[PDB]
RNA sequence: AGGUA
């Protein structure tokens, strides 16, 4: 009953992201134990992703196939057909934008080539280790360079409001931003006309195939840096009820459990204005948690309290 | 729909109450040598216990 | 341990402390020099002289040496916690991690099985059995031909 | 350090190590410094009339007994008779100073400040105070930015003529005709734009009056304050920094017991901006033990809500708590096991609620964990799903569909016609009996009439043996 | 152990699960191996669509052969859905694309 | 671009267009490269053959980063997506599809 | 428990030490316990006393109480079948083969660093605590490795 | 009023490390921006720092700067093939595509310092103002 | 976990 000739795949876009989410989750809340209906807003939640059972609003209103077509504008929930629940996705506005473990630690880097910056420099700058430059001035500090805590320290104080620099996936994110594609295809087609050295002339193919690549793709390269982090639909992480104690639950919602505490304590901070080395702890906790729940074991694994193995990821 | 227009001519209504009655698998016969019955202290005691 | 360290050096003393010491240290890096010299021999890690067999008794005692570990983590909080002074020490001795965690290994444990009974030679042949697997031996991830 | 990590563990105590612990008396010196920096924002909201009007009405809310006591005031340096004293004498001041407006001024506005020197508020009640005082700085340098923006890219001229010229007065037409005095281009050209500008300029002059008080004084006053919150939060963080080794050490006790490291000290550095926000030491007792008491709080939060997969009210995890140590107490005492009936008695609860307590407390488990310790199948290849129809009752419901719409198509018209809306045979809608008789335009006993009618013939053993097998 | 209808999944829905009545039997990527090998084609398409995931083809297959009628719905199995929303649930777009 | 690793099916129909038509550019000369089994399944022309039976993440990103737009023609692509496949039986549905395809 | 006793307090001169051990009569025996899917097990029972010293001065008993059977949780039962009960189940403990604590001279062959000339290494594997190595490589020189840092 | 700017026209040392990024493989750009860097004197920098008194703000404009010197470079290395062409120079095919010949090539560099240094004249113009 | 091919 479907027809395509061909699939595509390409980098998610935060606004199409959004397009695909119905709610954003804001709670880590899952459930009323006793009372086993979602919380509002958790990562079940009949409100964003749809009634649990068949064609009915989770409040006791709308009971009947009669209301289908119309949404329960009483309440949060809505009325559909409870299989909407297994494809409904949500999105999750992170606080700070987070890099994408899958373009950082794959053997070829596509955060480090796209930016022809070595790996070392990219983990020291996302995990908070060290400056780097997004832009300077009229600086003698490149437009692209790490420094230390003294040595950014030291650029700050000999060089004042012109120095803009920053730490984490967001400085990350602003190299990307700064960065365009088309223009340096260009620069680098007139400068393969002109330039006759054999090793310029290497490093100016290689690098206008890849641009020329990447335009060809259609993708923007802040892409790579997550600001919004899509959320699977609860079906496809199930929690169902056991008998006694023990109940299942996904690994995939321990870690979203996990990744909206960090989200939510770092807004949180934010707001009450806490210390830059809290922030970039939370930060730090943000960063780790997104790349655990991306691919967790390329981080020094991460385990559960009560259950001794490593967390199943996406990957 | 169907379902309630059979209950509306039938006179029949919902049981309160459904069955969850252990069977035996299909496949498996035989004879029910012993009958263990385990009731919490502090709740009420059957007659077969 | 000991007794093997002292073999392995040419010893007559079969016991001692059980941590090393420089002595033991500087012997090990003879021993290690000389063979690499060609005066000694290696050893290998198959000879049943090598491996040893941990029965019921000493893997039980092993992880109640555990329990008793986290225990004594516990009690050593609740003496600086607790009062300084006299309090009766039944009320501070916590009988939960030992016993859930004897459960834990009597039960549910990669060397604990349900007894394959279905027959008095199964039953000989289980409990009779040796394994190289299971919580400080070896994983399946192996062949590793020589232990097999 | 730089040591190919990738542990926020490790470099998070490369961030504590820099800093150095601090003594008992160094606490007392830094909360000396905070409170210098609150003085002077309190001397600093002391000088701006507004707030204290708004002050002065919640008190009058209060004396109306409209609003709680505790909501307004906690504590003084020298209860409700102290309080209307000092709120009697601080409108007394408030309306002395104000008079002063609409040398002596001077005089008065001291005496002014001195007199909200004894106050000590809610923490709500000045961070209200504090965000009324910072959105006046912002709808001031709104109203600057504005003259700027319209002078600046109206005008085309640079930011840096601007300053000298404009400043010192900012709500006249002195500077009007001082930069038209030079015959500039941009001065001709201002001419054109002066109608926004003079608007603006009115809002401006509208803005000095609502607050009482000429402008410059305004900038006089809010510098003087962004001074203070600077100092306090520069302090502030210094007192946090500094005790983030207890935050750790505390953590660590609890890490052995579940849930991670990291975000229990994070809940507990939480908790200890808390504690600073609230410290003070006129009480007398030292900072570290009023703050080990919110590191706590936080943290119990933190194990509350962070580390339950599915949710549990904080006093229902205290009550599981309770219900653990007693417990262990029967357990250790009577040496066989806890019974239910010892729980029971202990608890005002009666024991159903305690089972059902019990089993609340334990967490929900992975199903990818093994099923008979490490098969390689997971326990969520074997869960069957219950939201799913199945294709025989599927099958039977198309049948019984089918059955049904033959046997309607066996009796009359009318009588089929209005069983199908009466109970939603074969549309995605239902309709009630009244609907389906103002549509026959009949709405009377007649409609019941025909839908009995049909139940009787349906009543026959000619449309109901079809029917019969369905329902057993 | 033999089934027609049964135990099917929650996240996935192939069919499997019950100690009373078992799954279906793994049609593993070798046994795909083995039908691709011959030109079979339709068998492939049952073992992957109509039987294994795809349930609103096996729901409809079940009636057409109930009513006494032979042919499949192609549909789209729900494995490759799940497949689709968990590559979304990453910072990757993936799509369906007509001519 | 002179060093590109490209299919030489596609390289075959373009030296075979470039010579047919009066256009000879450049070029276009080629010459075949053997890769391992493994390497050859991993470097193929549809991302979800690749990612099935090999390193998943690295190909996915690889893909997702070049923008790859498989268009099945594959046995274990049509597999994954589940429709018949373009072999033996299915041969003659997907030869209809082709028809079907870039004309009316 | 010799070992781990006795526990010294941190500060305080609040000593827990050991006297003896005793086993309790199982509470049901292994009919029962297989009829009633419970575990046969023994209680453990443990004479403890805690000993406070001078406070504060150098050591030396000022006073001292003593706990008598303490009971610190239920260890399985030994059947005389050679067999554990544990939720009605019989249960097997399977004896473990390992590698005996001491010291191993092994050859490393197979992997030679591009150079050939198969080495050796020395593997100090203790009962209980970290492993300690002592490697060669091809250019004669010797190192030390803690675990397998 | 603000009416000083000198610019630090031609030098021989403009085309001395230009190409010097701090990290491996160097690559266009990040010699744009030490390009128009050195083509502005010290007056030129407490100019820019007085005149704009926004840290987004100075950090747009230095892109901006960057976005036209990029373009005037850009163009003339394209008026520079022009005219290359015009004077009998051809397209030599190598493993990279098209080239000029080497007696009618001169290299990127001197065009970027000339287009980088006429910018700093027009910015020079844009605040003598 | 054990066992089967």
């Amino acid at each position: 009953t479907e027809e395509f000739d061909a699939i595509k795949i390409a980098l998610a876009s935060p606004d199409m992201i959004r397009s695909w989410s119905f709610g954003e989750v804001k709670k880590p809340e899952t459930i009323n134990y006793r009372t086993f209906k979602p919380e509002r807003d958790g990562l079940f939640c009949a409100r964003i992703f749809g009634p649990v059972k068949d064609y009915e609003c989770l409040c006791g209103k709308y009971k009947r196939l009669k209301h289908r077509g119309v949404i329960c504008e009483k309440c949060g929930v809505e009325v559909t057909q409870t299989k909407v629940r297994r494809e409904r996705m949500g999105h999750i506005e992170l606080a700070s934008p987070t890099a994408h473990i899958w373009f950082l630690k794959s053997l070829p880097s596509r955060i480090g080539l796209l930016l022809d910056m070595p790996l070392r420099d990219i983990e020291r700058v996302l995990y908070f280790e060290s400056y780097v430059v997004i832009e300077g001035g009229m600086t003698n500090l490149e437009r692209q360079q790490i420094l230390t805590e003294e040595q950014y320290l030291d650029a700050l104080e000999e060089f004042g409001d012109e120095f803009d620099a920053k730490m984490g996936a967001e400085a990350i994110q602003a190299l990307l931003k700064s960065m365009d594609l088309e223009q340096e295809c260009e620069q680098l087609r007139e400068e393969l006309n002109e330039t006759n050295s054999e090793t310029k002339r290497k490093k100016l193919t290689k690098r206008i195939k890849l641009l020329e690549a990447f335009v060809q793709s259609g993708n923007k390269p802040e892409w790579m840096i997550l600001t919004v982090l899509p959320v699977l639909p609860p079906d496809l992480r199930p929690l169902v009820p056991l008998d006694g104690g023990r109940f299942a639950t996904s690994d995939l919602n321990d870690l979203y459990r996990r990744v909206i505490n960090r989200n939510n304590r770092l807004k949180r901070l934010l707001d009450l204005a806490a210390p830059d080395i809290i922030v970039r702890n939370e930060k730090r906790m943000l960063q780790e948690a997104v790349d655990a729940l991306l691919d967790n074991g390329r981080r020094g694994r991460a385990i559960t309290g009560s259950n001794k193995r490593p967390l199943k990821s996406l990957a | 729909p169907e379902e309630k227009l059979l209950r509306a001519i039938f006179g029949e209504k919902a049981s309160d109450v459904k069955d969850s009655s252990l069977r035996v698998p299909n496949g498996v016969s035989g004879t029910v040598i012993d009958v263990q019955v385990f009731t919490r202290d502090g709740v009420e005691k059957d007659k077969r216990a | 341990g000991r007794m093997k360290f002292n073999r392995s050096l040419l010893r007559e003393e079969i016991e001692g402390s059980g941590i090393l010491s420089k002595d033991d240290i500087i012997d090990v890096m003879k021993k290690l020099i000389d063979i690499r010299n060609g005066k000694g021999e290696v050893d290998d890690i198959d000879h049943l002289g090598n491996r040893r067999i941990r029965s019921v008794g000493e893997m039980a005692e092993n992880q109640f040496r555990v329990g008793l570990v986290r225990v004594e983590r516990a009690v050593k909080e609740r003496l600086s916690l607790g009062d300084l002074d006299t309090l009766m020490p039944q009320d501070m001795i916590n009988a939960k991690p030992i016993s859930a965690a004897v459960k834990e290994f009597f039960g549910s444990s990669q060397l604990s099985q349900f007894m394959d009974q279905n027959n008095p030679l199964s039953e000989i042949t289980h409990k009779r059995r040796i394994s190289a697997l299971g919580p400080g031996g070896l994983t399946r991830e192996r062949a590793g031909f020589e232990v097999r | 350090e730089i040591g190919r990590t990738t542990d926020p563990v490790r470099m998070y105590m490369r961030e504590m190590g820099t800093v150095e612990l601090l003594t008992r008396e160094g606490e007392i010196d830094i909360a000396k410094r905070i409170e210098d920096g609150i003085n002077q924002v309190q001397c600093s909201v002391a000088e701006y009339p507004e707030a204290i009007t708004y002050l002065l009405e919640q008190y009058d809310r209060v004396e109306a007994e409209e609003a709680r006591l505790s909501d307004l005031i906690t504590g003084f340096v020298d209860d409700p008779e102290l309080a209307r004293e000092k709120f009697a004498e601080l409108r007394a001041q408030y309306v002395v100073t104000r008079d002063t407006i609409k040398a002596t001024a001077q005089e008065e506005i001291l005496k002014l400040s001195e007199v909200f020197k004894q106050f000590r508020l809610v923490p709500k009640q000045f961070d209200y105070l504090v965000n009324s005082m910072r959105v006046m700085m912002d709808r001031v340098r709104t109203q600057e930015r504005l003259i700027m923006k319209l002078c600046v890219e109206q005008c085309k001229m640079p930011k840096k003529n601007f300053i000298t010229l404009f400043t010192g007065n900012e709500t006249s037409d002195t500077w009007f005709n001082a930069a038209i005095a030079m015959n500039k281009p941009w001065s001709e050209k201002l001419h054109d734009v002066s109608e926004e500008v003079h608007r603006a300029l009115q809002k401006l002059q509208q803005i000095e009056e609502e607050t009482g008080l000429t402008i410059e004084q305004v900038k006089d006053i809010n510098r003087r304050m962004s001074i203070g919150e600077a100092k306090a939060r520069r302090a502030k963080k210094e007192m946090v920094e500094a005790n983030l080794r207890l935050v750790i050490s505390i953590a660590k006790k609890y890490t052995n017991r579940g849930l991670q490291f990291l975000d229990l000290i994070q809940e507990g550095n939480i908790g200890l901006m808390k504690a600073v926000d609230k410290f003070e030491y006129r009480r007398g007792y030292k900072f570290s033990t009023y703050a080990t008491w919110w590191i706590r709080q936080a943290i119990t939060r933190s194990i509350a809500d962070q580390a339950r997969t599915i949710r549990i009210p904080v006093h229902m995890i205290e009550t599981i708590n309770k219900l653990n140590r007693i417990s262990r107490q029967m357990l250790q005492e009577m040496g066989r096991e806890p019974t239910p009936e010892e729980l029971a008695e202990r608890m005002l609860m009666p024991e159903d609620k305690i089972r059902k307590v019990l089993k609340i407390a334990k967490e929900p488990i992975s199903m990818e964990t093994p099923i008979g310790d490490d098969e390689d199948s997971h326990l969520g290849d074997f869960i069957e799903d219950t939201t799913l129809e199945l294709p025989l009752d599927s099958a039977t419901t198309e049948s019984l569909r089918a059955a049904t719409h033959d046997v309607l198509a066996g009796l009359t018209a009318r009588e089929a016609k209005v069983l199908r809306m009466r109970f939603g045979i074969d549309m995605n809608t239902d309709y009630t009996l009244e609907e389906v008789g103002k549509q026959f335009d009949v709405t009377r006993e007649r409609i019941r009439q025909i839908e009995a009618k049909a139940l009787r013939k349906l009543r026959h053993p000619s449309r109901s043996e079809v029917l019969r097998s369905f329902l057993d | 152990h033999a089934r027609s209808t049964g135990s099917y999944s929650l996240v996935t829905q192939q069919p499997l699960g019950g100690k009373a009545q078992f799954g279906g039997q793994r049609f593993g990527e070798m046994e795909v191996w083995a039908l691709e090998a011959y030109g079979a084609a339709y068998t492939l398409q049952e073992m992957l669509t109509v039987k294994s995931d795809d349930v609103n083809g096996r729901t409809k297959m079940y009636k057409n052969i109930v009513d006494g009628n032979h042919q499949m719905e192609p549909g789209m199995p729900e494995s490759f859905n799940v497949l689709l929303k968990e590559i979304r649930s990453l910072g990757i777009n993936i799509e369906l694309e007509d001519e | 671009d002179f060093l590109e690793g490209e299919q030489v099916e596609y390289s075959r129909v373009k030296i075979a267009n470039r010579e047919l038509e009066a256009n000879g550019k450049v070029g276009a000369t080629y010459s075949r490269d053997l890769l391992g089994i493994t390497k050859a399944s991993l470097a193929t022309e549809s991302f979800i053959s690749a990612a099935s039976f090999q390193e998943t993440t690295r190909v996915l990103t690889e893909a997702a980063v070049a923008g790859k737009r498989d268009e099945l023609r594959g046995l274990k692509e049509n597999v994954i997506v589940g429709r018949l496949i373009p072999a033996g039986t299915g041969y003659a549905y997907h030869q209809d599809r082709m028809r079907r395809r870039a004309a009316g | 428990f010799r070992s781990v006793f006795p526990i010294q307090s941190y500060s305080g001169n609040s000593e827990l030490q050991y006297v003896s051990y005793r086993l309790g009569e199982p509470v049901f025996d292994v009919q029962e316990c297989q009829i009633r899917g419970v575990t046969y097990s023994a209680p453990l029972r443990v004479k403890l006393r805690l000993v406070i010293y001078e406070r504060e001065a150098p050591e030396g008993t000022v006073k001292d109480i003593k706990e008598q059977e303490v009971y610190m949780g239920e260890i399985p039962l030994m059947t005389d079948n050679g067999t554990f009960v544990i939720n009605g189940t019989e249960r097997v403990i399977v004896s473990q083969l390992h590698r005996s604590p001491g010291v191993f001279f092994d050859s490393d062959k197979g992997k030679t660093h591009s150079s050939g000339k198969v080495l050796y290494n020395a593997r100090i594997i203790p009962y209980r605590g970290s492993w300690l190595d002592f490697e060669f490589d091809p250019k004669d020189n010797l190192f030390v490795r803690i675990d397998r840092r | 009023m603000t009416k000083i700017t000198v610019n630090y026209t031609v030098d021989v040392k403009d085309i001395q490390p230009k190409h010097v990024r701090s990290e491996s493989n160097p690559q266009n750009q990040n010699k744009i921006r030490r390009a128009w860097v050195l083509s502005l004197s010290d007056n030129a920098m407490e100019v820019i720092q007085n005149k704009i008194k926004s840290a987004p703000a100075r950090h747009a404009y230095y892109e901006a700067i960057d976005r036209e010197v990029s373009n005037k470079w850009i163009e003339l290395m394209r008026k520079h093939t022009t005219e290359s062409l015009n004077a009998g120079a051809k397209f030599i095919m190598t493993s990279c595509g098209e080239r000029l010949e080497d007696d009618y090539c001169g290299n990127a560099d001197e065009r970027l310092i000339v287009a980088a240094q006429i910018v700093a004249e027009t910015i020079a113009a844009d605040f003598n103002r």
